[PDB]
């Protein structure tokens, strides 16, 4: 759907996987500070718009971003009907 | 002991420790009453209650003795005690001084001031009240009476504070108050009136000269005075001792009308209906079971109640009614409000004290008054009935009950509303304004009036009819109609209406019916946001987050607006329309073909003339021939002594689009012009350690709503003041 | 006297109570 | 995909016709007691013994009830969740990682990065005439 | 006539003709039915 | 209990699925089988285009005039005339989703197909007109119970 | 009138009514077309 912008500043507290409720992001194995693993979206095309995500990122210019598109669908734009 | 009050946010753990920005103020005067959100505990939860109700007893008697003495030392009340007609009363004399000066209200006699409109020398015309220094100790009665309960309050909170199960006993609670409280009181009172009023009155016929006459304490062991009327009357002859009640047939009396020496009913009718209530509801408080093992078990008589399409009925409610208190909030708001406002759409048809119809300053002000807080306070209601939904309930106690039996099947109920609401409003609204088309497009015989196309709201008129002939068959011991609107003989004293039978023609249909219009969507908006509070079909975390929250992001598209509150708001709106368009209604109808003058042969002269039957069809017409009148005279109404009194109806516009400002515009740009001027204070080292922070969206919203609904309000009651001064 | 509209009335209290009350006491038997 | 379901009498708030022709979701777990508990169109109910079948028309009610209700209350945290096509096909969306972990694995799922920092940013200054976006390193 | 409206006049047909004619049609239908439904 | 799931968003309340309003709302035009669609077509057609000439037949601007009756035909002509032209762009668009939303136990017929569609427009227009027709008729002579006047 | 014919009389229904729902009946068969070819 929308699609997704990573960065370098993720710490790796993992606030933002456990905010998302829609299955959009995972921690790959990274090397370069203590994270180890940083974040990620395998699975952007269940993006809903909310960014509760970054609202949970403490760093400093939160390390995720969404750039918010223009494809939506019936998933992107979640309805019921 | 004052060591204690300069250390802020006592109350809460977060913002005790510092105002980094602007915000901490803010939330300050936000959570200082919440207490529910300090702890889990109730008992002091409780105990702050009763202090919190005992201090607003306290400032209420302040502000009434208070007033008494203004009506004591600055009223001209003991001058308008002989003459209520040809004086207007007066208080609060103007300061002489450079600007208010030329305000001095004279009102005969030489007495300057202010002219008021609130009626209390009314209850000063049935209290009978001679002098002024009874007055001056009523005052200090209830101001010592006021520092009292205060400080008892103080002590039932510092010293000895009760204790838990002192709760819920809502059964000696209904007891006690039910009889108690009101019987007594009413009893009281009435033996208050038949001693002391009545006489009075009698002594208010002729000019009796009223300090001559004598005080209580000639008639409390002097009964001679008290035998030369009412001949039942000697000591009573003390024939209830006999069961016989016939003698008293002087005084407790049955008339049900309009005396036309008082300006009110008579007396005699509203001692007895005391009398009865009395009675009547002690016995009726002596219902439910106490400590003498005898009575109803109410949690059983709502286990009882339930049926096929029932579910389980009743069951399970009282852990709702007790454990949880915004649920008692929210209802007995809405019942008081309903009670009011039928209150306020009561008492212009039965005035209850001297020289009410015969005095057209201070009934619609009353009316007015009273019907605004009625709807401004249930709205209030409905919003705690939301959030005690969103605060308390339970899964496990509310299985199949008549209340889940709602929330299961909500989409039809709300979809059929809807479908009622836009049928009603366009069915009313266009046609009016069809009707306007038809005028402006000479084709009047397409018209809706008597005159031209017909209807005719026929229950009403049966019904007014039935109630027309009521007395002698329905009403055998009774001597007139309960009021004239209905039927009878049109009431009036002098030149001047009192109250004449009221016409319903076709204007009332399409009126009645938009006030149902709104009504309904009100109810709508209302119950929508009660309904779909904890969980909608696209937001299922609502309960799970909050009932005061802006948005969810936009996603599916736009979500801002979604919480609780938000609705209330659209519906504080909407009721502001309802009330306002039913206060038009009622004033000018009542302006119209009810009040105005007369002659000698009853010859009633109305004011404006019956200008419903001629424009109050059409939209143009509404404009023209309301406003017109109501405000002809505001624009010249300054100028002289008693007239210099340039009101704030050109100013309170100015309030409302600084108003409208806020709700169009968001914040951002607010913060980053804060930013810019930041930087050319910091340039000149003048930065204030503080950071400016702009308001939350939030509240920028309730700002902008506030002052709407206070620029609003002011104009309109400027509006009919000023009228009401123009004719009173 | 005699009556007016009234009697439309007395025509309208039937055909609810009585009507579909002793409709349904006629099908409770199976047709 | 049990035949039991938990115990509710019923609502309004079902399903609609998008439903049985374009997609269903699934969620199973396993709760061996029965607990009162509420559901997002609306109503509440209690849960059966074991297999616990709960079928719906969208996604993220299946994962507020295993977030919010399951674990975060009772504590079960082996709920499936499925996506039914209108003629049968089942895909295991979900549990993508099994455990739920969220953040754990020996290797994971390797393609495409964005390692930039931003103020160093293309820009349809630069970009012209094509049509992409910032996503350029 | 008297004080009641023309309802004497025409209210008899229907139930004399045609509120008949749908009781005996629908009965008709209704002694053939299928099996093992009816109404 | 629901009609197949009490989960379901339907409800058995006595007036979706009492036996008195099944039988009626069966048996309709719209379902009861053993017709054809133009059959349904001139039955609707009669029965709209015979009630659907009053509404404004006294009521028009023309109300009171010598004229109105066939003022009002001609105004339910177009009318009815507008509303084939109306069924038929409909089926000239029809097929996505080429069905009908079923909750009478059984689906309705064949009827759902776009020339099916056509074909009962036609009959439609006819049955329209007719009715039309006859309600003029019935109204012509508004002496029509007065050579009775009973 | 004048010594113009009867046109504005009756030339407005066409462009007022019809003309209208020829536009739109073409337009929203049109926003339906089929692949990949479209009139
Ligand atoms: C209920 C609240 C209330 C309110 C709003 C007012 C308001 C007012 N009072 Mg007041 N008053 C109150 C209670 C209240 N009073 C009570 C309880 C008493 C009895 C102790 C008085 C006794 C009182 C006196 C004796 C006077 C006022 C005066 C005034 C006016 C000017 C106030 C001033 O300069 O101080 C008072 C200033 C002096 C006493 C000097 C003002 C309209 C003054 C005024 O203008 O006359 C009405 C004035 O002379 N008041
Ligand atoms: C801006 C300058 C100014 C000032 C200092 C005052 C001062 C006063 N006015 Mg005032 N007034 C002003 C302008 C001003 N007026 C204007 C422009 C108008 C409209 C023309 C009025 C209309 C007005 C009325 C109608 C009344 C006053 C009253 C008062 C007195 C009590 C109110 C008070 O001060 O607050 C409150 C302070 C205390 C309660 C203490 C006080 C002497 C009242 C008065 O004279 O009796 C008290 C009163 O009834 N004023
Ligand atoms: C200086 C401003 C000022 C102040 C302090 C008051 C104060 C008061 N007015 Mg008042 N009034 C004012 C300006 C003011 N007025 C103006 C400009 C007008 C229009 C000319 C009036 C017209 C007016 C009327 C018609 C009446 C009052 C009444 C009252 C008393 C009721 C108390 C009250 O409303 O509590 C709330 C406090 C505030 C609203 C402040 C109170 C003493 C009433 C009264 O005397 O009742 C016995 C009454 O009937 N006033
Ligand atoms: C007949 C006995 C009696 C009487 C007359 C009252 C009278 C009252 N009770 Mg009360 N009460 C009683 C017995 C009684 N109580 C008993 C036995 C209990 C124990 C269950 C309580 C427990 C109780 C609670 C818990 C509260 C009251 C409150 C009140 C007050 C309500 C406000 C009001 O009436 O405004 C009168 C207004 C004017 C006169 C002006 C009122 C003064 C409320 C309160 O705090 O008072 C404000 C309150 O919250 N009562
Ligand atoms: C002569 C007057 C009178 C009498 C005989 C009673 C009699 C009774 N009252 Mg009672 N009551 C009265 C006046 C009276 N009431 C008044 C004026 C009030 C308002 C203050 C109450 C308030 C009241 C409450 C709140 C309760 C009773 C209860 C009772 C019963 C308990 C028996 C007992 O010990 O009371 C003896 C009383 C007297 C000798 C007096 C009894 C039937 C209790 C009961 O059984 O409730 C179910 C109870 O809880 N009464
Ligand atoms: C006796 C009447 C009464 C009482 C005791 C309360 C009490 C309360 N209201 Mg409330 N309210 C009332 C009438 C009342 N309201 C009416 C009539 C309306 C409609 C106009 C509202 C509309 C309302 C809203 C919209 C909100 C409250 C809130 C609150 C709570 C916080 C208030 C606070 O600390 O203010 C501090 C703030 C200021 C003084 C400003 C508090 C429990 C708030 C809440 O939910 O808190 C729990 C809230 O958001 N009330
Ligand atoms: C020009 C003023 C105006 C008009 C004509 C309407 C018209 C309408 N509003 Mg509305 N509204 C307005 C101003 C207006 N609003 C403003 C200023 C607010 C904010 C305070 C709202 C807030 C509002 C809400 C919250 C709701 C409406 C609803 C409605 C609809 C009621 C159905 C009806 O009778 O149809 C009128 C048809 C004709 C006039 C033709 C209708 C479309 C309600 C709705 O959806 O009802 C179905 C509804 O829920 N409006
Ligand atoms: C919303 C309520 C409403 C209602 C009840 C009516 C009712 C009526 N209108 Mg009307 N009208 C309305 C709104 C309404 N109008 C509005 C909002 C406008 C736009 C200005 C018009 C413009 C209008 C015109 C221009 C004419 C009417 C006419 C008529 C009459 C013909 C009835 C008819 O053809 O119905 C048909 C109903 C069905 C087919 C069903 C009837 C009394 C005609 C008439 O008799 O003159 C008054 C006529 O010439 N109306
Ligand atoms: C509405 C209102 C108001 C008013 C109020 C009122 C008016 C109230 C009333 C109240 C009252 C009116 C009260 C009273 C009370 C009383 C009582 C409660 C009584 C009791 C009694 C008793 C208890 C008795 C005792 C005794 C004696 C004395 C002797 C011996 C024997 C005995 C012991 C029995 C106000 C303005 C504020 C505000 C606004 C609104
Ligand atoms: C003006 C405005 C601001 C700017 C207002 C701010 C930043 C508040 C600043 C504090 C105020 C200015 C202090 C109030 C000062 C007192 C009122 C004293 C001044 C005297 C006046 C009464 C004349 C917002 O932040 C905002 C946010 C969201 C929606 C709309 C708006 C909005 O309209
Ligand atoms: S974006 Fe935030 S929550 Fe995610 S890994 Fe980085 S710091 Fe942690
Ligand atoms: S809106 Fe934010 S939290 Fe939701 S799916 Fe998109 S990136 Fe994740």
């Amino acid at each position: 759907s929308h699609s997704v912008k990573i960065y370098d500043t993720c710490i790796g507290c993992t606030q933002c996987v456990r905010a998302c409720p829609t299955d959009v992001l995972e921690m790959v194995p990274w090397d370069g500070c203590k994270a180890g693993q940083i974040a990620a979206s395998p699975r952007t095309e269940d993006c809903v718009g909310c960014k509760r995500c970054e609202t949970a990122c403490p760093t400093d210019f939160l390390s995720i971003r969404v750039y918010l598109s223009n494809a939506e669908t019936t998933r992107s734009m979640g309805l019921a009907y | 002991s004052f060591e204690k009050w300069g250390q802020p946010g006592h109350f809460d753990r977060t913002l005790a420790k510092g105002p980094k920005t602007t915000t901490w103020i803010w939330n300050l005067h936000a959570l200082a009453h919440d207490f529910d959100t300090h702890t889990s505990d109730l008992e002091d939860i409780s105990r702050k209650i009763f202090a919190a109700h005992f201090g607003q007893l306290a400032v209420i008697f302040l502000w009434l003795s208070g007033m008494e003495f203004h009506g004591a030392r600055f009223s001209n009340y003991e001058a308008w005690l002989s003459d209520p007609i040809g004086i207007k009363p007066s208080a609060q004399v103007v300061w002489p001084i450079v600007g208010q000066d030329i305000l001095n209200a004279d009102v005969g006699g030489g007495f300057h001031g202010i002219q008021i409109t609130s009626g209390l020398f009314q209850v000063w015309r049935a209290a009978g009240f001679t002098n002024s220094f009874q007055l001056y100790v009523t005052a200090i009665g209830g101001l010592v009476a006021a520092a009292l309960m205060l400080f008892a309050g103080w002590f039932h909170y510092h010293k000895r504070a009760p204790k838990l199960e002192w709760f819920q006993n809502a059964e000696s609670m209904l007891n006690h108050h039910l009889a108690g409280l009101l019987g007594l009181g009413c009893l009281s009172w009435a033996g208050h009136q038949i001693h002391v009023a009545l006489p009075v009155n009698k002594l208010l016929d002729a000019g009796v000269a009223p300090k001559d006459i004598p005080l209580p304490h000639e008639f409390i062991l002097n009964n001679s005075l008290m035998a030369e009327l009412y001949p039942s009357f000697a000591k009573g002859l003390t024939p209830f001792w006999t069961l016989n009640w016939g003698q008293y047939a002087d005084f407790l009396t049955f008339k049900g009308g309009l005396n036309p020496v008082t300006g009110g009913l008579w007396l005699t009718d509203t001692a007895h209906h005391h009398l009865a209530l009395a009675v009547l509801f002690i016995v009726a408080g002596h219902m439910y079971r106490t400590n003498w093992g005898i009575g109803h078990s109410i949690k059983e008589i709502l286990e009882n109640h339930k049926g096929p399409f029932t579910g389980d009925g009743h069951k399970g409610l009282y852990e709702n009614m007790t454990t949880s208190w915004h649920a008692q909030l929210g209802t007995n708001l809405a019942m008081l409000g309903s009670l009011t406002i039928i209150v306020a759409h009561h008492m212009y048809a039965m005035p209850p004290y001297p020289y009410l119809a015969t005095d057209y300053a201070t009934a619609l002000s009353i009316f007015t008054h009273h019907m605004w807080i009625g709807g401004f306070l249930i709205v209030g209601g409905a919003a705690h009935a939301t959030i005690f939904m969103v605060r308390d309930y339970d899964p496990a106690v509310n299985q199949n009950n008549v209340l889940d039996r709602v929330i299961r099947h909500r989409d039809a109920i709300i979809s059929h509303l809807n479908w009622v609401c836009m049928f009603l409003g366009f069915h009313s609204f266009g046609l009016y304004i069809h009707n306007d088309t038809m005028q402006a497009l000479g084709r009047p015989q397409d018209m809706f009036s008597d005159t031209a196309i017909q209807l005719q709201p026929v229950f009403a008129q049966f019904v007014q009819n039935i109630h027309t002939l009521a007395p002698g068959s329905t009403a055998p011991n009774a001597l007139e109609p309960v009021s004239y609107a209905f039927g009878g003989g049109v009431v009036a004293v002098g030149g001047k209406i009192a109250m004449m039978p009221i016409a319903l023609g076709t204007a009332d249909f399409m009126i009645h019916h938009i006030h149902a219009f709104q009504i309904h969507v009100t109810v709508l908006i209302l119950l929508k946001g009660f309904l779909f509070a904890r969980n909608s079909r696209l937001i299922p975390d609502k309960a799970n987050l909050g009932f005061r929250f802006p948005c969810d992001g936009p996603g599916r598209g736009g979500t801002c607006q979604v919480s609780g509150w938000d609705h209330v708001f659209l519906g504080l709106f909407w009721m502001f329309n309802t009330i306002a368009i039913a206060v038009y209604h009622f004033s000018w109808k009542m302006q119209s073909d009810v009040w105005g003058t007369i002659d000698p042969d009853g010859t009633i002269a109305h004011i404006t003339g019956g200008n419903f039957a001629m424009s109050a069809n059409t939209i143009n017409g509404w404009l023209r021939d309301y406003q017109w009148a109501q405000a002809a005279q505001v624009i010249q109404s300054y100028g002289s002594a008693l007239s210099a009194y340039g009101l704030l109806f050109l100013g309170a516009h100015f309030v409302w689009a600084f108003s409208l400002m806020f709700l169009f515009s968001g914040r951002g740009y607010w913060q980053e012009l804060i930013e810019s001027i930041v930087w050319a204070h910091n340039k000149l080292k003048v930065a204030p350690t503080i950071q400016p922070r702009a308001l939350s969206i939030i509240q920028g919203r309730a700002v902008g709503v506030a002052h709407y609904l206070l620029g609003a309000i002011v104009t309109i009651w400027a509006f009919f003041e000023a009228r009401i001064i123009s004719v009173g | 006297m005699s009556i007016s509209d009234t009697q439309v009335f007395v025509a309208l209290v039937i055909a609810l109570i009585p009507g579909v009350l002793a409709f349904r006491l006629a099908t409770e038997l199976y047709k | 995909l049990s035949g039991q379901t938990p115990i509710f009498g019923g609502s309004t708030g079902g399903l609609l016709t998008k439903a049985f022709r374009e997609e269903k979701y699934v969620i199973t777990w396993t709760s061996p007691k029965e607990q009162v508990f509420e559901m997002p169109t609306g109503g509440a109910a209690i849960m059966r013994q074991g297999p616990n079948k709960l079928e719906l028309a969208r996604k993220e009610y299946c994962i507020a009830l295993g977030g919010q209700q399951l674990r975060a209350k009772f504590r079960i945290t082996d709920y499936k969740i499925y996506r039914v096509y209108p003629n049968g096909e089942v895909q295991y969306l979900h549990p993508s990682d099994g455990v739920f972990p969220e953040k754990v694995n020996e290797g994971r799922q390797k393609v495409g990065y964005v390692d930039r920092n931003i103020g160093k940013n293309p820009d349809p200054a630069k970009l012209k005439f094509s049509g992409m976006t910032t996503y350029n390193a | 006539m008297f004080s009641a409206s023309f309802l004497p006049s025409i209210l008899v047909p229907l139930t004399g003709l045609v509120f008949p004619a749908i009781a005996m049609a629908l009965l008709l239908i209704y002694v053939e039915r299928e099996d093992p439904s009816g109404i | 209990p629901s009609r197949r799931d009490p989960q379901i968003g339907n409800l058995e309340t006595p007036i979706n699925n009492s036996s008195l309003v099944k039988w009626f709302i069966n048996n309709l035009p719209a379902y009861r089988p053993g017709i054809t669609p133009l059959r349904r077509g001139l039955e609707v057609g009669m029965a709209h285009g015979y009630w659907l000439l009053g509404p404004f037949a006294k009521l028009g601007p023309l109300r009171d005039t010598d004229v109105a009756n066939i003022a009002g035909l001609l105004a339910t002509l177009g009318m009815v005339v507008i509303s084939t032209l109306a069924v038929s762009l409909y089926a000239a668009t029809d097929p996505p989703k080429p069905v009908a939303t079923v909750t009478v136990p059984n689906p309705p017929d064949t009827f759902d197909t776009t020339e099916g569609w056509n074909t009962f427009a036609s009959g439609f227009l006819i049955g329209g007109v007719g009715g039309a027709v006859v309600a003029y008729f019935i109204l012509a002579n508004i002496e029509l119970i007065q050579n009775i006047f009973k």
